[PDB]
């Protein structure tokens, strides 16, 4: 429900953690 | 002018109207005196040929 509560390709890159959200 | 394809992303340029991506199936119901769409984004989500 964290997850849930909690709510792209314009030249900016949000890259992935380096740690996976698993 | 020339067809296009899906899957592939390339350039597309309509009468000005430039940009680049995928051009895959649109599936949302549309007025019929649209000629192009947008997304949450500010992007050109959607084109017409």
């Amino acid at each position: 429900l964290l997850f849930n509560k909690v709510t792209k390709f314009n030249g900016l890159t949000v890259l992935p953690p380096l740690l996976t959200d698993e | 002018s020339t067809n296009l394809v899906k899957n592939k992303c390339v350039n597309f340029n309509f009468n000005g109207l430039t940009g680049t991506g995928v051009l895959t199936e649109s599936n949302k119901k549309f007025l019929p005196f649209q000629q192009f769409g947008r997304d949450i984004a500010d992007t050109t989500d959607a084109v017409r040929d």
